[PDB]
């Protein structure tokens, strides 16, 4: 029977502990519990209580230790026993994380068995130092033309994605990973990006679906889904961020490479706010703690490009803030867009336009550009910045009677913008976007009619796996476009654009 | 199918207030002196091992 | 009841003290009943304060109380009845009818207070729900088991909206449904149970679709802010035991909010951002993670959200709004142009709308709408300048597709015959799809204006511009 | 030990009986087969419908 | 049979050009396609008479 085998389980729970420190509610409220007893804790300890729960003691005072229940309010009342684990917050960090969805806590919420991991490791764990780190001489691809283009995003790099609310943010995220799925495939463990995604707010329904079209990508098996949901409470949402970093810290130091995303910081301050003001602690800006700042700057320094003594590895960072009102003023976002070395903005009006995604190149940065770009893109990018530059401007100009070198911005601007959109979930191989882009430099879809840029598109990519499969795989192979490659090419499009 | 599944679940919940019931009876017996001292030496001995 | 008894220390508002004895633990989270000429007074206990003094949150009102008044112990969380004459009766906060059709039988009981299924228990939603209202299921078609969000301004027909739904949706599924009222007025109340009774979803013999349990706003804050979980509870033995899907419907969410503002407040935990509860963001969360489509039964919530002084960005509305499958906004502006539904197209964007998802010919047709109107939107400050006297013919075309559309939109609703005494419409999803791909073609340029003013289907348009022809 | 005893006694000497059919017949959808797949009746009998037909149409030009 | 349904359809729209005033043409037309379509979807729609005993 199904009573007898969970009885069975009951049955070899009978080990007494001799409890060198024990402690007893006094009184709780608020999921504060305050305990009398624990004279041995650590700071940061992890604490189980008689109904179970684990805790952290972020207030140690000298007569009661004010415990944060991870657990709740339900199952907890005062005079009990608070067992003293005695052992400060520790996570499995391993291997075996590869195509797992696992709580904070590291209890696997898709409950596919027992976490597979080599150790587990603190969280509270500090960044790489100066000397342990060295540049970012490796790109990553996203599988996004402008992404990869116009804001070329390396490795060990951090970057922000502020933008606006779910309208897309999580499709931006997932884009990457899909383009991951063929670098993952790819030997090399620099191009083996084993990727986190930190669903911080996210409803289980919501990052159920998420688990759904990752499960269909087939993205699980290099994918880890830290999940911190809106059920899961505000101290594990508080330390999930941290938690995650930690399993990247396994990729980072065996050398490899990985990419964590954090989404979104912004639900994790509120649940720092809500930790704060319900111990007493001190608000501030904005009415979130003061020292927020100071635990965003640990989190996105752990993660770098480690130097070369340190074993050439990494930890990508692409940290997602949701902007409520695009208000970078916001005191959360004024303090990440300090500390990030980019930001991609994604604007509201262009998502309206059916510009999705609705990315907006003005806001967008990268402090770090060519450093971590291909060589072949950037020859065939330079072009494209300038190009938009002045389509942005004269986009303006476009409200009747205009000169012809205005209408020629005008042409060739709007059908590079066009040419720039992608469906979602779409990704694309750097030997592609390279072609595409060429083109449009060039101007010869820029004399295409704007209504067959689609059409040509696609068509384009079939017409140059047909005339030159050669021509694309040496593009992907050789990285650095010869003056013979960049002739062939044209001749390639010219071809085609005839057609 | 749906109530079948159902009194099935009920009746895990139909054991749950037979095993309190078997509790009382626990409490009743001297099970209640006897495992109790059972306890009390085992923790003798717990106690002692440490 | 426990004897454990507790004379009452404090009466400083709905916060109670209770002062239980020593040597008897209370439990957070119980129901305690004190014998009053007012019932049972139920106190929800919040917190323990230690050396058995309790501080608990009222329900019931807090006048007459006698200092050191004994306090029973009823223990647990409030644990109202559930069965299927919870159907067809209106029920408070505390589990008793308002309707006075007698208890509600209590095949089962109860508590107010359940968690959330986990995450391995979810199964994703992946059907369209149909509204019947054109505009919502173009620009926003809904999902069954969905979150729906109806952000609206002061009952701007957001009531009416809601009645519109309950007359297609509710008594075409069979499936119940449960209108559930958060301090909400008591006239509202009224026209609501005779309107439903009039609907006959609420049959007083026999059995109802709906069930009601309507907690309304002279009610304390503390029983304002725990009437929802009684709902949630309700809506759960429908789900799971009875298997049955539940189209619910909660009224108005920001009062979810505001009562929750007050009792943090209250308990003296120092409230956060715009005076909201420091535990805003899961209480809401919490609540929101318990709705939700389940291998037992599809949950699809429709709840109101009043947008407090149409300010969205407000953090309340703004933290709902993560939470909510498909959002919608009903807007004073688009009532004003004379066009009902008020929904504001642009803003109104349901999670479901994606390019297969919603069918490649629906989405295009779709996709020309949103820049149709985003052109005319785009050209009507342009017209605010220059006038339309030097913008293209073909935007001049757009712009006159746009305002063909724009009371297109223009369609009546059986509930606002109570309004403005014109039938509504039902119009097909396949129809719908046909009567906006005609007009953008460009087919319906010769049809006026206002044969498409206040107008379903695609023969609607063309009867009205015959109408008018004659 | 504690758990043993308990769970022994508990399971060995009290098991629950399956209830009748009728509750959980009482449950859940008791079933009665739908009747008739539609039979309607003949129509337009006689030369009521000829001539009708006949006489009617002039619904050309002239 | 259903493909010359349609097929008369349409050539009576240019037949009925030769001889207007046409005014049960439509109602030909629209109870022809109608009920075409509408058993078309009924008989889409049908679940013929089967019931699970290998599963349920």
């Amino acid at each position: 029977e199904v009573s007898s085998i969970l009885e069975e389980r009951i049955k070899g729970v009978s080990d007494e502990a001799n409890l060198n420190e024990t402690g007893r509610v006094l009184a709780v409220g608020d999921g504060i519990a305050r305990v009398f007893g624990l004279n041995n804790i650590q700071a940061e300890e992890l604490v189980e209580f008689s109904s179970g729960v684990k805790g952290m003691a972020l207030n140690l005072e000298p007569g009661q230790v004010g415990i944060v229940l991870f657990g709740s309010d339900r199952l907890v009342k005062e005079g009990e026993l608070v067992k003293r684990t005695g052992n400060i917050v520790d996570v499995p960090v391993g291997p075996g994380l590869l195509g797992r969805v696992v709580d904070a806590l590291g209890n696997p919420i898709d409950g596919k068995g027992p976490i597979d991991a080599a150790g587990r490791s603190r969280a509270q764990v500090k960044a790489p130092g100066i000397l342990p780190r060295r540049s970012v001489h490796e790109p990553v691809q996203t599988g996004l033309k402008a992404v990869d283009a116009l804001v070329p995003i390396g490795r060990g790099q951090r970057e922000l994605i502020i933008g606006d609310r779910q309208t897309g943010k999580t499709a931006v995220a997932l884009d990457t990973i899909l383009n991951q799925k063929r670098w993952n495939n790819g030997s090399d463990e620099s191009k083996k990006l084993y990727c986190v995604y930190v669903a911080v707010g996210q409803k289980r329904s919501t990052v159920a679906q998420l688990v759904q079209t990752l499960e269909q990508h087939d993205a699980m098996k290099y994918s880890i889904i830290v999940a911190a949901t809106a059920s899961e409470a505000a101290p594990l949402q508080y330390l999930a961020p941290f938690t995650a970093a930690s399993i990247g810290e396994w990729f980072r130091d065996n050398g490899k490479h990985a990419l964590i995303v954090y989404d979104d910081l912004s639900k994790q301050a509120v649940a720092y706010r809500q930790l704060s003001l319900l111990l007493r602690r001190p608000p501030g800006r904005e009415a979130y703690p003061g020292d927020v700042f100071y635990l965003h700057s640990r989190l996105l320094e752990r993660a770098a490009k480690l130097s070369e003594k340190e074993g050439s590895g990494s930890l990508t960072a692409l940290p997602v803030i949701e902007t409520q009102g695009g208000d970078v003023s916001a005191y959360i976002p004024t303090n990440v867009i300090s500390i990030t070395d980019g930001q991609i903005f994604l604007e509201a009006e262009l998502f309206y336009k059916g510009i999705r995604p609705a990315i907006n190149v003005g806001l967008s940065v990268s402090r770090v550009g060519s450093a971590a770009q291909v060589k072949a893109l950037k020859q065939v990018a330079g072009s494209l910045k300038l190009f938009l530059a002045q389509y942005r401007e004269v986009a303006a100009f476009a409200q009747s009677d205009l000169d012809a070198s205005t209408k020629q911005t005008l042409v060739r601007g709007e059908r590079l913008t066009q040419l720039l959109k992608q469906n979602q979930y779409s990704p694309l191989a750097t030997e592609e976007q390279v072609p595409l882009i060429y083109a449009g430099v060039n101007g010869h879809l820029d004399g295409i009619e704007l209504s067959r840029i689609g059409e040509f598109e696609s068509s384009f990519l079939s017409y140059l796996k047909s005339n030159h499969n050669e021509l694309l795989t040496e593009i992907r192979e050789k990285g650095e476009l010869s003056k013979e490659l960049l002739a062939s090419l044209k001749s390639a499009t010219e071809s085609f654009v005839a057609t | 199918v749906r109530y079948e599944a159902s009194l099935r679940q009920l009746e895990q919940r139909q054991l749950a207030k037979s095993v309190i019931s078997r509790v009382q009876s626990e409490l009743g017996n001297p099970k209640f002196q006897e495992k109790v001292l059972q306890q009390s030496i085992s923790e003798i001995e717990q106690l002692l091992s440490k | 009841s426990t004897p454990i008894t507790g004379k009452v220390t404090a009466v400083i508002g709905a916060i109670v003290d209770v002062h239980f004895e020593q040597s008897e633990l209370p439990a957070i989270l119980n129901a305690l009943e004190i014998k009053t000429p007012q019932g049972k007074l139920v106190l929800e206990v919040a917190q323990h304060l230690g050396e058995n003094t309790v501080r608990t949150i009222a329900m019931d009102g807090t006048e007459g109380l006698v200092r050191g008044e004994k306090v029973l112990d009823t223990g647990g969380p409030i644990s109202v009845p559930v069965g299927r004459e919870t159907l067809g009766r209106i029920i408070n906060v505390i589990g008793e009818p308002i309707d006075e059709r007698g208890p509600i039988k209590s095949k089962l009981r109860k508590p107010i207070h359940a968690d959330p299924p986990s995450f391995a228990e979810q199964s994703t939603s992946a059907e369209i729900l149909e509204t019947g209202i054109k505009v919502v299921d173009l620009l926003a078609p809904y999902a069954r088991g969905g979150k729906i969000g109806l952000f609206g301004g002061a009952g701007v027909g957001k009531t009416v909206f809601i009645q519109e739904l309950i007359n297609n949706i509710a008594k075409a599924h069979g499936g119940f449904s449960v209108f559930t009222g958060v301090g909400e007025r008591t006239r509202e109340g009224n026209d609501l149970y005779r309107e439903m009774k009039e609907t006959g979803v609420i049959n007083l013999e026999g059995e109802s679709k709906v069930a009601l349990v309507f907690g309304q706003m002279n009610e304390p804050p503390g029983a304002r802010a725990r009437v929802a979980l009684t709902g949630l509870t309700i809506a759960e033995y429908f789900r799971d035991e009875e298997g049955q899907d539940v189209l619910l419907f909660i009224d108005n969410i920001f009062r979810f909010t505001q009562a929750g503002s007050e009792v943090s407040a209250l308990l003296g935990r120092i409230p956060s951002a715009v005076g909201y509860q420091p535990t805003l963001a899961t209480d809401m969360g919490l609540l929101q993670e318990r709705i939700t489509t389940t291998k037992k039964g599809s949950v699809t919530s429709v709840q109101a959200v009043y947008v407090p002084a149409d300010d969205l960005t407000d953090p309340a509305p703004a933290t709902t709004f993560a939470h909510l499958d498909a959002t919608t906004v009903l807007s004073r502006g688009i009532s004003e142009l004379g066009i009902y539904p008020a929904v504001d197209p642009l803003d109104s964007k349901s999670r479901l709308l994606d390019a297969a998802v919603v069918g490649q010919e629906h989405y295009d047709v779709a996709s020309k709408v949103q820049e149709t109107l985003q052109t005319y939107k785009s050209l009507q400050d342009i017209i605010a300048i220059l006038g339309m006297d030097e913008l293209s013919e073909q935007d001049k075309l757009t712009v006159e597709r746009a305002r063909k559309i724009q009371r297109f939109l223009s369609q009546p609703f059986a509930v606002a015959e109570v309004f403005t005494g014109i039938p509504g419409k039902l119009v097909r999803l396949k129809d719908t799809v046909a009567s906006f791909k005609a007009v953008l073609e460009g087919k319906y340029d010769n049809i006026p204006e206002h044969a498409f003013y206040m107008v379903g289907g695609i023969e609607d348009v063309v009867a009205k511009a015959e109408k008018l022809a004659a | 030990n504690v758990i043993q005893d308990l769970y022994l006694r508990e399971l060995k000497d009290t098991k629950l009986a399956p209830s009748t059919l009728q509750d959980a017949e009482g449950n859940v959808k008791p079933w009665n087969p739908p009747q008739k797949p539609n039979l309607p009746e003949l129509e337009l009998q006689g030369p009521e419908a000829l001539k009708a037909y006949t006489e009617q149409n002039v619904e050309t030009a002239h | 049979a259903k493909s010359a349904a349609n097929k008369l359809d349409w050539a009576k729209v240019i037949s009925s050009l030769r001889i207007t005033g046409s005014t049960a043409t439509q109602l030909s037309s629209f109870k022809k396609r109608n009920d075409e379509a509408r058993r078309q979807l009924l008989e889409l729609q049908s679940q013929p008479t089967e019931v699970d005993f290998s599963h349920y």
